[PDB]
């Protein structure tokens, strides 16, 4: 699925005040027991890379942004590869999971998607 | 009784059938029976069940006498062959079927 | 399906091939040859045997060649092309009972008797359903059982009516060892000699496993230490993180 | 004990003959070694052990 | 944390007797044991198993 | 003499008696119903396998490894 | 340059076993690969051997492999080998497919191996029920008849194509050999696609358990998984050894050592224990061409994984809901496996239709929905 | 999407050092009393509900199921085994 | 593949098995030509020195 559809259907979840109320306590709890924080993963760093849309979104990150990036997909891999979890300031913190990577997937995938609407045009 | 004759490889059931297995067999209302037939259409003689003993679901011989209609019961799928040899119950689509058979003699049958 | 179409299973005995380093009793194995063929060999073939598989089990190489001379076997034919018949040797099978089935059949009231080089293979349970399928004929039939005509009750049979009557009484054989022969010494030889007929390799087989296992234990442990030695650089691995 | 890594290990030339050696040693003694135990666990069982009888 | 030139801490791994013969030793003891092994796992492997094309016991009698 | 029935016979007076009751209890019914007329025109005629089975079994359970050690 | 770069064939060993750069962080369900080349090799290895030594005929089949147990050198183990392989060979297959199903291994980029894998698991099929024939023994005729029988379900044609199959009226002498040529010739089919398969990966790279990506950090194939490789094969050696030498026939039906008979049928026909959970969703259907059509659905139903599977997050690792229904999955399909052996009897019946129901909606309802719901948990969640 | 050593696909790296030390300098069973004790208590605890809950919960199913089996094809559950078929 | 039976098999498909006369033959014509074409082609690699570097 495209994070695009992801994005909004939360947003129409968000939106309904008693759809919040049941829903936003369950994805918290999820999140937790999910575990990516203990590898020292923010959420975005979990998104599947290997499409040509988010290679571009890739590409598209600030330097710095990048780089850090990479070193969390380094420390993890090599905290999987030990079984051993973060500790201390390894574990990501909920005030530090910022989608970092949505706005710029969600540009791509805009204009792909408008690339699709508009080859599909026909003048009335 | 019922007698176990190869013939083509294949297992031919011959059952040797009491006047009361007839009886039992020509109850069954047509109507509700998968493979519609009578034992009349079955058989040329009432007293000479001869049948093709080879399952018509997949292709196992039915355990004879067994069954829940007490005729023969293939032990692969469980389906459930009568006195006339007719389909019941269980997976097998059809009725066991009955090679060209004739009594040239009153004692002998060839196939 | 009920108990009594699936037969009552056999406890489990102690016999002294059960264990991983345990070979057959070879004593055990040559009384149950006089069982098998003083007793069995009446009805029942053991065409998968040779005269030379006894040999060094259960029979010097002369005793065998002796019971091999005993019997006439089917020679190549003369030089007017006659049929002969010549003395067993060695390479020869133990021979059957009966010429066919169907001599078999008639011998049996329609019983047809199984041949009994694979049997302890070919039932679940093994020695223990042969020792308890010889042994497990009951003096009356439990009340309410109906026996088809030339049958005989005995519950671990699968269905009850075995076709296979009590065979075993005390002091049928003379072992020739001084062995009491009671039905259930010689349920349990030849129970033993069948299942040495019908896996021959079983000693071999289970010594070379004890080689086998100690060996691949080794190479397992000594493959542990070296794949930690040879990974501990990716394992002990550190990073020192500079954003920049 | 340098001595021994030297002789038989820093070459690999040697090393594997070694290896090779080794396994043909040990391969000879550890059959001889499982026969007798074999023997042992399995004592007055085995054809060998009733052979004299005849 | 910053200075790349503070090594990490390795003291929990490190050997202290590390640059010894018979610390190298040691290793090639374990791999060639289990070279050994290997050795006469395959050479019974490889006997026994080629043993199958050698005359059966059928084809000697 | 056979070991067996000596031991067998232990068995069933001694660990397995409930089921010799159960088994010996089934034996009078059943032959008793077969005493009666118009028994072999019934449709459901009772046996007393199941109760022999469990008999057996457990004996079986209590003897096996005694009878093998005393041959 | 060195040799191993420069020269083209050495080079394409290189690329896979050696300088292959695979992720660091592989656990040991990575290795049930190198195990089913293991299972691969010894097969072919024993399976020539065996063929040197059975002889086709119906009439001399099953007393061939009876003189391959008894009269030929080491005949014993061969032929226990062969046949417990087979086993192992199912087992480490399954856990193959387990591991890719958990990982996400058939998302992209990963799915042209992923479809290639599940047709090398058909021909692992055809190839085991194959071999299990040629033993002719009672499992061996009757299995043989209630599969072919199958392919009777196809309408119009099924009849003639069952005969053509044959050879003859019935499983016989033509079928046997048949067979023969067949199983002889599946195994080398078997090793092709196994390899296309891996030649699919090697353009993406093997799958990690976080289902990120390993571009960032990556290791020799040689010497770190050839090592961490030789564990397991001591491990899979060590259970080898316990059935081949220990107990051979555990895995086996006694009621193949009885030589095939066209009239008397088995008690209990079952397949091999590796084929029972296909075998329990064809008794599910009652319909004849129902029960084959879904037994194959069963199968190629795995080809639609990529489709349905609507996580932006590859694998199991981190969601802790899919792994939950991942589990009742895998336990249901250990019950069909089971519903496969048990007799067509109350209640076992009523069962065998409720874990088939199961089996299919995880592909097309549940893993749909939960994947789309832990999308946006995952989304909600870290805001 | 892969590569090859030297082009391997990777966004450019920059400001990770890392330290590792030869296999010959480490013990390799370093602290391995303490792993296979309290890290894989720690492993194993985390994910023990995922294998309890469908191991146990289909072990109960097919044990209902086969005890139901066994009792149908008794004396005493001729009748019910008799409305089932 | 027994002897006992191998002969005999051979004639079976000579004789029995639909068109078995022809892929018998053709097995064993193509076995010859096989041949012909092997030395055919490495005549062609000889005279025409396919066996020189860098081949
Ligand atoms: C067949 C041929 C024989 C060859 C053997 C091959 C088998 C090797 C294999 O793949 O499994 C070993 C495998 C060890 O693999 P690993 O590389 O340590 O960890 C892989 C997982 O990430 C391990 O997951 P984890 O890091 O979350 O640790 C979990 C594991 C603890 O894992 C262990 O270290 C054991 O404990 C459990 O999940 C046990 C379930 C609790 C019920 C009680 O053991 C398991 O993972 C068992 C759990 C499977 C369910
Ligand atoms: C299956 C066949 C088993 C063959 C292995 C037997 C001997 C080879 C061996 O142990 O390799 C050790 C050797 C040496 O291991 P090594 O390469 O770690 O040692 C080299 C460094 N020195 C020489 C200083 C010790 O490995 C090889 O030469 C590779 C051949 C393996 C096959
Ligand atoms: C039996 C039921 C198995 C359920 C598995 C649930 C996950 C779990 O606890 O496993 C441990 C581990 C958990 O590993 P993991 O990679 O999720 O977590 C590692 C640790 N963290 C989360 C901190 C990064 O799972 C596996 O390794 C699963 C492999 C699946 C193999 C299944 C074979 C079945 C064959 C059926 C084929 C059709
Ligand atoms: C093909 C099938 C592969 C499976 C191999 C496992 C065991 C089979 C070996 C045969 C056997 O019984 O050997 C025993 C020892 O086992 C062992 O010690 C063998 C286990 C070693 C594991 C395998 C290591 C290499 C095997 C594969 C390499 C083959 C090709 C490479 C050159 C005892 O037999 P014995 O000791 O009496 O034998 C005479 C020499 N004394
Ligand atoms: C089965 C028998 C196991 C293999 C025996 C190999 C000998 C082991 C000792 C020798 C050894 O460690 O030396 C290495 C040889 O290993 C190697 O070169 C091979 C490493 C491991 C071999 C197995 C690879 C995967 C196994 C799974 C099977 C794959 C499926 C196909 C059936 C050299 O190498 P180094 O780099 O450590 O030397 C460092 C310096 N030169
Ligand atoms: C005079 C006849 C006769 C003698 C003596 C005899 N048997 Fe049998 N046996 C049979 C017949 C007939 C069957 C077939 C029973 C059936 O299928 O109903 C049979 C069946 C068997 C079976 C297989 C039962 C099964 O599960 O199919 C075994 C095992 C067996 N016999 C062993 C022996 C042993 C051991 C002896 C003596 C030590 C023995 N038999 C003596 C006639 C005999
Ligand atoms: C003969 C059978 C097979 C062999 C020998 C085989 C071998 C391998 C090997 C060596 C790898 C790379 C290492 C690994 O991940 O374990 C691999 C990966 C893979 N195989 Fe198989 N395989 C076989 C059957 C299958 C089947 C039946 C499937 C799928 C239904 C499959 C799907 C895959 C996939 C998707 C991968 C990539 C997984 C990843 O690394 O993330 N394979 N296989
Ligand atoms: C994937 C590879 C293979 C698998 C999964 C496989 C599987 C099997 C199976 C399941 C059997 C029945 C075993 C038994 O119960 O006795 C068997 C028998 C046989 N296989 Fe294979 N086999 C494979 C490869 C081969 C190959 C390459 C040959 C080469 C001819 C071969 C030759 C035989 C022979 C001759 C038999 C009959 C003798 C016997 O039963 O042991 N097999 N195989
Ligand atoms: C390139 C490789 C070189 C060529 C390989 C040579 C192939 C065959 C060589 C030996 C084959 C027969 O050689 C023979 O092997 C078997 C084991 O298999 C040994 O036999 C030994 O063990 C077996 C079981 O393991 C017993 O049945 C036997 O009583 C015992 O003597 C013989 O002592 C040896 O003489
Ligand atoms: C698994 C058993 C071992 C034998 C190898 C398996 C046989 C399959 C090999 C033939 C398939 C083609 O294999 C293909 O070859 C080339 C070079 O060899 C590889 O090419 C790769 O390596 C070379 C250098 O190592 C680079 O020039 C190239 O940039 C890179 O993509 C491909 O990634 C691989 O897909
Ligand atoms: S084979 Fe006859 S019921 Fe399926």
């Amino acid at each position: 699925a495209s994070i695009t559809s992801v994005v909004k259907t939360s947003e129409l979840i968000l939106k309904s005040p008693l759809l919040s109320k049941i829903v936003v306590p369950l994805a918290k709890t999820y999140v937790k027991f999910s575990g990516y924080r203990q590898l020292g993963f923010k959420m975005n760093d979990l998104i599947i890379e290997e499409t040509p849309n988010m290679q571009l979104a890739l590409r598209r990150l600030p330097p710095t942004e990048s780089y850090d990036r990479v070193y969390r997909l380094i420390r993890a891999t090599q905290f999987s590869l030990s079984h051993k979890l973060a500790t201390g300031n390894d574990i990501t913190k909920p005030e530090e999971d910022d989608h970092y990577l949505i706005p710029y997937i969600l540009d791509v995938e805009a204009e792909a998607f408008e690339k699709d609407a508009l080859d599909n045009l026909e003048v009335v | 009784k019922n007698v176990i004759i190869k013939w083509r490889g294949k297992p031919i059931f011959i059952r040797h059938r009491t006047s009361e297995e007839i009886e039992e067999a020509n109850e069954v209302n047509v109507a509700t029976l998968r493979d519609p037939q009578t034992d009349d259409e079955r058989v040329q003689k009432p007293e000479w069940l001869v049948m093709i003993g080879v399952c018509t679901h997949l292709g196992c011989v039915p355990i004879g006498e067994a069954g829940d209609f007490g005729g023969w019961f293939c032990p692969c799928h469980g389906s459930h062959y009568d006195i006339s040899g007719r389909i019941r119950r269980g997976p097998a689509p059809l009725n066991l079927e009955i090679p060209e058979y004739d009594f040239a003699d009153a004692e002998t049958l060839v196939i | 399906m009920t108990a009594a179409e699936h037969g009552l299973h056999p406890a489990e005995y102690p016999w002294p091939q059960n264990g991983m380093l345990s070979t057959f009793d070879h004593a055990s194995l040559r009384r149950g040859y006089q069982v098998y063929k003083e007793v069995c060999a009446a009805c029942h073939s053991l065409d998968r045997i040779a005269w030379r598989n006894l040999v060094g089990v259960t029979h010097t190489t002369d005793e065998a060649k002796a019971f091999a001379e005993e019997l006439e076997y089917d020679d190549e034919p003369d030089d007017e092309g006659n049929p002969r018949k010549r003395p067993g040797k060695l390479a020869d099978y133990i021979p059957g009972p009966y010429p066919n089935e169907q001599a078999a059949r008639a011998a049996n009231q329609g019983a047809l008797p199984p041949d009994l080089s694979l049997i302890a293979k070919a039932r679940h349970g093994g020695a223990d359903y042969i020792f308890a399928l010889l042994t497990g004929y009951p003096d009356e039939p439990p009340a309410g059982v109906v026996l088809a005509p030339g049958m005989n009750y005995n519950p671990y049979f699968p269905g009850g009516g075995i076709g296979m009557a009590r065979t075993l009484f005390d002091g049928v054989v003379e072992y020739e060892d001084g062995t009491p022969a009671t039905t259930s010494q010689m349920a349990k030889d030849v129970a033993a000699f069948l299942t040495w007929a019908a896996e021959p390799e079983h000693d071999e087989r289970k010594k070379l496993g004890l080689k086998a296992i100690i060996v691949i234990s080794a190479m397992l442990g000594l493959s542990v230490y070296i794949k930690k030695f040879k990974w501990s650089p990716i394992k002990n691995r550190k990073f020192i993180y500079n954003p920049p | 004990a340098t001595t021994f890594y030297n002789v038989f290990v820093k070459r690999n030339s040697a090393f594997v003959a070694t290896i090779l050696a080794s396994a043909f040693v040990f391969d000879m003694t550890f059959e001889t070694a499982i026969d007798n135990f074999w023997d042992r666990i399995n004592a007055g069982k085995q054809w060998k052990d009733i052979r004299h009888k005849y | 944390g910053k200075s790349t030139y503070k090594i990490p801490d390795f003291t929990p791994y490190l050997k202290k007797d590390r640059n010894t013969d018979a610390n190298r030793l040691f290793s090639y003891f374990m791999i060639g044991s289990f070279g050994m092994l290997s050795a006469a796992g395959a050479k019974a492997t490889v006997q026994d198993f080629l043993s199958n094309m050698s005359a059966s016991a059928d084809v000697l009698a | 003499p056979d070991p067996a029935i000596a031991l067998h016979e232990a068995a069933a007076e001694g660990p397995c008696h409930d089921f010799k009751h159960h088994f010996d209890e089934c034996v009078e019914r059943v032959t008793k119903a077969q005493e009666a007329e118009d028994y072999d025109h019934a449709e459901y005629k009772e046996d007393c396998v199941e109760e022999f089975f469990h008999l057996q079994h457990c004996i079986n359970d209590n003897t096996a490894d005694k009878l093998f050690r005393v041959l | 340059m060195a040799l191993r770069k420069k020269n083209s064939l050495l080079n394409m060993a290189n690329s896979y076993v050696l300088d292959s750069p695979q992720p660091s962080n592989l656990n040991y369900f990575w290795n049930f690969g190198s195990l089913l080349a293991l299972c691969l090799v010894i097969q072919l290895a024993t399976g020539i051997t065996l063929a040197m030594h059975y002889t086709s005929h119906a009439s001399l089949a099953f007393d061939s492999v009876e003189h391959i147990m008894r009269d030929v050198n080491f005949g014993w183990f061969i032929r226990y080998a062969h046949a417990n392989t087979a086993s192992f060979f199912f087992i480490c297959i399954y856990a193959h497919m387990g591991r890719n199903i958990y990982y996400g291994s058939y998302k992209t980029p990963r799915v042209l191996p992923w479809s290639i894998g599940v047709i090398i698991f058909l021909l692992l099929i055809i190839t085991a029920f194959m071999g299990y024939v040629l033993v002719f023994g009672q499992m061996s005729l009757w299995g043989a008849t209630v599969i072919c029988n199958l392919v009777s379900a196809i309408p119009w044609l099924g009849e003639d194509i069952v005969h053509f199959l044959w050879g003859g009226f019935s499983v016989g002498n033509p079928t046997l050999q048949r067979f023969f040529a067949l199983h002889y010739l599946m195994p080398f089919v078997l090793a092709v696609f196994a390899l296309l398969h891996l030649i699919a990966l090697h353009t993406a790279g093997s799958s990690n358990p976080l289902g990120i990506t390993s571009n960032v950090d990556k290791l020799s194939m040689h010497p770190y998984y050839s090592f961490k490789d030789l564990i397991t094969v001591f491990a899979f050696l060590l259970m080898f050894t316990l059935f081949v030498f220990f107990s051979p026939d555990k895995l086996g039906h006694p009621d193949n050592y009885i030589p095939a008979n066209p009239m008397v049928t088995p008690a209990s026909i079952v397949p091999e224990w590796y084929l029972l959970p296909f075998y329990a969703i064809l008794r599910a259907i009652p319909d004849k061409l129902g029960g084959v059509i879904a037994m194959v659905a069963a199968i190629l139903i795995l080809l639609i994984l990529p489709i349905v599977d609507r996580s932006i997050i590859r694998g199991n690792a981190f969601k802790p809901i899919s792994k939950l229904l991942f589990g009742f999955f895998i336990c249901n399909f250990l019950l069909l496996g089971v519903l496969g052996q048990v007799h067509i009897e109350p209640p076992f019946i009523v069962l065998g239709q409720i874990c088939t129901i199961f089996y299919f909606s995880y592909f097309l309802i549940l893993l749909p929905m939960v994947s789309t719901i832990e999308n946006i948990f995952f989304y909600i969640g870290s805001l | 999407y892969m590569g090859w050593w030297g082009h391997m696909g990777s966004p450019p790296q920059k400001g990770i050092a890392g330290y590792t030390i030869s296999p010959f300098a480490a013990r390799p069973f370093a602290g391995v009393v303490h792993a296979a004790i309290f890290n894989t208590f720690r492993r194993t605890k985390n994910q023990a509900l995922f294998v309890i809950l469908p191991v146990s919960f289909f072990y109960y199913v097919w044990t209902q199921a086969s005890e139901k089996n066994e009792w149908l094809y008794t004396k005493a559950g001729r009748h019910e085994l008799a409305k089932a078929l």
